Formats: C-alpha cells, structure tokens, sequence
C-alpha cells in the first residue's frame, strides 16, 4: 500500500507521482523455510478512493512451520532498498517473522514497482531505504477477520554519515 | 488527486498451498504521514489455514 | 502433464493412483538472473478427458534477458528428484535454456505434488528421477500457437549402480 | 491388469492457462493427447487475450 | 571489524562485551550473478592491538561481471538485521555495488558471529539493525593498496514507531 | 575426483585432456536449512599419483540439524548438470542426505570447473549430465576415519529421447 | 588408443584437506585408487587434526 | 580492554575464482563512535584480478 509513504530528505516519491494513472507491483517472497508467496497488485485511484485488486500464488509451505500451522508471532521492522533498473523501481528486502521458541524465521522480498505513467513523465529517486513496521493490531475473529498498521518512511542512511558526500 | 486523509478499499484472491480464499478490505491513512490501518475480511475459504502474517505486504 | 510418465523398475505412479480424484501441483521457479515463474495447477478426469486449470504469476524478469526478449532457444531434458515429506511429494529440478549462439540461461524448479486421494489410500514412491524431454516442436503463429511435446521416465540412477543394494 | 492389451492406450487432455508475467495478463486454451503408460504427450496451445506474448513461451512449458 | 559499532537505545553490545577472549565470524555472501563469497575471521586482542586473521574462498564469478572485470564503482549503505540464534548471533543483510551503466549488482550476506565467551557470560542483545557505511577513500596503487573507511551504528528502526511498544 | 568418470556416447572428457597440467575446482553448497559449504581444489599429477589439496569453508549449518548432529544418512545419487560458460566448465546439481527414518535434506552445488589448459588446447564437452554415486562404506574409527567409494558417468538423457536428433 | 589394453588400468591419488566448519578447525589426509575410463574409486580419509569431526562426514564427500 | 582509540592489524589469505592472493593491514578506529579506517596491502597475488569491493566487509 505504497501510497502510504512519509518520504525524508527530498527523495521524489515515486508511488505519489503516479496519480491519476496509478500503478502495479509484483513480487516474490522466499522463505527460509522452504516457502515461496508471490503477488501481483494493481493501485487505481477511483474518485476519492484508492483501489487495490491482489493476486497470490503461495507454495511449498513445510506442513510442520510456522506458517502451515498458524504459530506465527509478529513481524520485525523491515528494511527494503529500492532502486531504478529498467526504468522502473526494484525492491528487496528481508523480513523476519517472530515466532515462538524464540525463532526467527527469515524471508527475501524480490519486487518490481511498475508506474502506469511513462517514465519521461517521472523524477526517479535514487538508491534509498524505505522501513515499514507492521503490526497485527486485533485478530477480531480467528481466520476471519483481521486489522493491520503500518508505518513507513522513505530515507537515507542518516544514522552513519559519509566522509565523500555521498546520500 | 491526493489528499492528507484517504480511504482504499481491497479485494485479493489467492490460493496457497492449493488452499483457496478471497478477502475484502477497508482501511484509511495519511499518505504524507506514511502511516495507515485496514480491516481485512476473509469472505471465502475462512478460517485460513495458515498464518495471516504471509499475506500482510499484500493488503 | 505428470498423468504421462512412464515409471520404470516398479516405482508407483503417485499420478495414476490419484484418479479418478486427481491432483494438484505447485511450483516457483527460480531464473538465475532474478525472474521467478510461480504456478498452480488443478488436475481432474471428466469422463475420458483430462482437464487442467492453471494459474501464473510471473515478475522480475529481466528487461534485457532472454525471456523478455523472446530469445531463448530450447530447453535441454531435465531431470527432477521426487521424494515424500509432509505426507505429499516434493520435487525439484534444475533446468537449462540453450540460448541462441549457445549460452544456457539455468533456473530451478521447486515443486509440492498434492494428491486429491488421502495418503493412506496411496503407495508412495521412493526417492528416484524424473526425466523431461520437453520440445516446442512447431511455433504455428506469433507469439499465439504452439505445440509442445514431453517425453518423461520415472527412474533410478541405474548408470551408476549402488555396490550395496541401494535404488 | 494382465498385459498392455488392457490398458488405456491414449488419453486426451484440455486446458485453460490465465496468468500475469512482468505486468502482461494473458489467456490461453489448450489440447492435446499422450500415451498414459509410454509417457509421451503432445499439445496444442492457443493464446486467447494477451497475444502475442511479449515474453518467450519458454517459461510456461513445465505449466501447461 | 565488528569492535568498531556505536550502539544506540541500550543495545547490548555483543563484540565488545566478548573481550578480553574475543569473538569469531563466519559468512557466505551470495552474489545475484552467481558469484559466492565465503569467508571466516577470528578477531583476538594482543595487548592494545586488536588482531584479525581472515580466510576467503570466492567462486564462480561470472569472467564477464563487474567484479572480475574490476568495472565497479562502491558500495551503497547496508542495514543489517541481527538477532540470536542458536546461542549466538545471526545477521544478514542485502548490499548494493553501484557499477557503471546505473547497474546496481547485489548481494546476501549470511553471517554467524560466535563470542569466545560463553552465553552465560554475555548479556544478549534483541533482534535490531547494524547500519555499516564502507567507502573506499583511496586506491594508493592499482590492485595493490587501499584505504578503506567504516561508519557503524547499531540501533532500532526509529523513523517508524510501533503502535504497541515495540522496539 | 573428476578424473574417474565414465563418459559415454563420446562426450569430450575435459578432466583428462587436462593432464599432465591438471586443473582446479570451486564450489559453493546451499543447504536447504541455512548451511554453506565452500571449497576450493587444485588436482596435479606426480609422476603416475594424483595429488589433491583442498580448502574447506563451511558456515550457519543450523546447531540442530543433520549436519551438526553428526546424524545424516547417506547420500542419494546426484545427478549433475554440466555445460561450457566463459572459457570453462560450470556444474550445478541437486543433492540429497537420507536421514535416519527417511526424511531427506536437499542441497544445492554450485561449481565451477577449471583446466589448467588453454581453452584452446581442449575439445570441449557439450550440455550433457554427470551422475555420481557415493556411498561411505565404512566408518572405521569415530570421526576419524573414512572410506568412500564413487561411481560416475557422463551421458546424455536417454531415458527421454528426442523426436528431433538432439543430444 | 587402438583398444583398451593400452589403457592405463588403475590410477592412485593423495589427498590433503584443511578446512573450518562453524568455526571448527580441522585437517585430514587421505590416499585411494581408481579405474579412469571405469569412472569408479575409492579411498580412504584420516581426520589429523580437529577429530573426532563434531559435524556429519557427508558434508565433505563431494570434496575429499 | 577497550579505549576510546585502538589500532588493529590484519592478514587475509583467499583464493578467488582460481587465483591465490595474501594481504596485511594496519588501521584505527573509535570504537564508541563507530568509525574506523585502514590501509589494506595486497603482498602476494598483486595486481588483484578482481574488484576490490568483494573484499570489504572481510578487512
């Protein structure tokens, strides 16, 4: 939900520029586990609401994980760098689902953002962090009914500067 | 087009694990504040069998 | 198609035991220049007839890859290992895209085979290969006809025999 | 079964294939044949919303 | 050169901490071209003086990549993720070679840093982020001298706060 | 010890030609739980002995898996998939640890093979497989002493001919 | 070649490996045989230093 | 055992695709502030055949 971004720094906002016209993402993520989730989405703008249309294709889930069984905790913080190639934007980033036992269990997030504007009609960002924290606020009903948060912040490497200018 | 406070509504169809399922969802933020909240509705193939965490980068 | 295998060596044929229910698999598929192909497929009998429906997602193909620029060439055969976890089958394969000019463009195929029959109404097989021979023997139009044949055994590795009894 | 002379010789098979590669949706319809017990099969694809594809088929051989 | 970290918000610091004994790390950092970078360091201290010794094995990087063509410009900042395991410390994290043509080549480093002291004797610190700026501020003679600078931070994920109490 | 292959069907054998100069190997192993195997190898020939020197890097095999258990099994055949790339000669296969009760434990090679031969000296071998059979047939003494048998072939995939005259 | 009796037979080697592993440090030696145009061998390997190997044996088989 | 400002030494031994190099170095940092900087000489194998970069997080 990329439309949701507090970008710092000056850095364009590329989800932002897209309107009318909207936008699409595709991305696979590998689990450490053996897992894979892959999705496409199209962002559209109807009036005075965003539009969100989801496909998922998820796979190969170890029947005895966390995920297969639903003994899943909550979701660190995650970092993605995001970056132009193709004339389109690239994400990764890993993401670590708590669960009990103290584990860890790791994923790679592979995704393309694609404008429905053509890139001429955009000023790109460059090489960036984007952090999005989210949070299970209530599970309302047992595998029904869920409300999540997120928070997120388009920014540089603020916390270790550079001794050569660099961003 | 945008503005401080604004609504998006969701539909996802998936299948993992050669379980299938459909959602809807209503949610509101503030897109220059970066933050955000949703309600999500699993409309078909509820209860999930698996960790509603998977689908969360996909609201 | 895996209802076309022919098994060697007496290994039981997961596929054919699963009628007249049938099976589904599911797939992501891993380019090693950053594309991922992820698959569901549903497989039924409709009287005498075969019926498969799929369902694809495709992202992070390179825009300057031989998949995008709809060079490839032909796929080399391919041989899969199959083998039991979670009380369904797993399989994985490395397959091989011979370029024109001769480069190999690699991925690797990562499978679960889900029966529509309950596990104890099967005999599952051992760990053994799968061979694929697949030919894309005629492009009739474009970009929009195809014929594709496949050959497939289900075999052990009989060229280099275990000294021990082993399949 | 007793012999070969029992068993089904050919089976055909349809199929309906939808999908989104790169952001391109297409659709396709299949049909073909195999010999269930020889392993060989062969198949005609047809590209019915999104053609000509903008990508190599390639990709879809182990799907359709 | 983990010693060298300014952590932020109480975190515990598991490289110092580990002194006088020191610490070891290990580490295979896997290339999106198909380049493999493996290495393991002990970390000592003699005296005033902190000693390393590193072992490298590198492999299959592609004759035509940017690195054995040495054609790469430098390294963007990295945010790795870190958290115990297993009684040690985990940490991976995706980094980003910027090189010529606006190509950014990334990577996945898998790391496992292991205290000569024991669990016992360590406070551990949760699952945070390690920020590591390197920039090479001088190639004094081609292929055979550099100077190479670090900026490190440990810390939270402070441009999104949790709505929850979460660090 | 790739000198002792069977190759069959006339596949240029790029180990041989490579005598009396030899020639190195590099591999990374990905284990499907999160361990790394690296290695390095150089093969020379005194006299009428072959004469190996091997480095090892292996790293984050989890403390509670097979591997660090010390409770594997034995190894599946492996079939390997070998093609020319860059001058020399790249191998992948998967491989797969039998363990006690039978659940298996897949990993990935990644090699790359390299004659101490100029290219231009060498016939080599087109897209073929490589099998390889190993089987620890005795463990003489903890821990401490091996004996290992392996059987290869190089081949075609003649399980699945093709309709068209390709290997 | 003309036939396979100008064929060398049997072939030996040697072997030495040094290595870490989750930060164990360890050596081995080792010495077998072959046939070359067979494609079959065996050897035998000596852990020297870092035994007994606190991890599975089969982690170097396809290094040995 | 730790100060304000502390120097460190390194040796480095690897192989990369096929070619043997050794390296030393010398460098400083400040370990509470999290800077450090080093000299890196490549004192057999030189000129390296590969890029430099695949080196840094090893120093």
């Amino acid at each position: 939900s990329k439309t949701f971004i507090k970008y710092v720094s000056g850095i364009p906002d590329y989800f932002k520029q897209s309107f009318p016209e909207g936008f699409t993402w595709e991305r696979t993520t590998t689990y450490e586990d053996g897992g894979f989730l892959t999705a496409h989405q199209d962002t559209s703008l109807d009036g005075d609401c965003l539009v969100y249309k989801v496909k998922i294709l998820g796979n190969n889930f170890p029947a005895d994980g966390p995920v297969m069984q639903n003994k899943a905790g909550r979701w660190e913080p995650a970092t993605e760098i995001v970056y132009e190639v193709d004339g389109v934007l690239r994400g990764q980033s890993l993401m670590a689902l708590k669960c009990p036992g103290g584990r860890h269990l790791t994923c790679h997030l592979h995704t393309t953002y694609r404008s429905k504007k053509p890139a001429s009609a955009l000023k790109m960002p460059g090489f960036h962090f984007e952090d999005h924290r989210i949070e299970i606020m209530e599970e309302v009903e047992k595998g029904k009914c869920y409300k999540q948060y997120e928070a997120a912040v388009g920014r540089y490497c603020d916390a270790a500067p550079s001794k050569l200018g660099h961003n | 087009f945008l503005k401080k406070t604004m609504p998006f509504k969701t539909t996802i169809e998936g299948t993992v694990n050669g379980h299938y399922f459909k959602c809807t969802g209503k949610g509101e933020g503030n897109p220059f504040e970066g933050t955000q909240e949703m309600k999500i509705e699993v409309i078909e193939g509820g209860p999930l069998p698996f960790a509603f965490h998977i689908l969360s980068t996909s609201c």
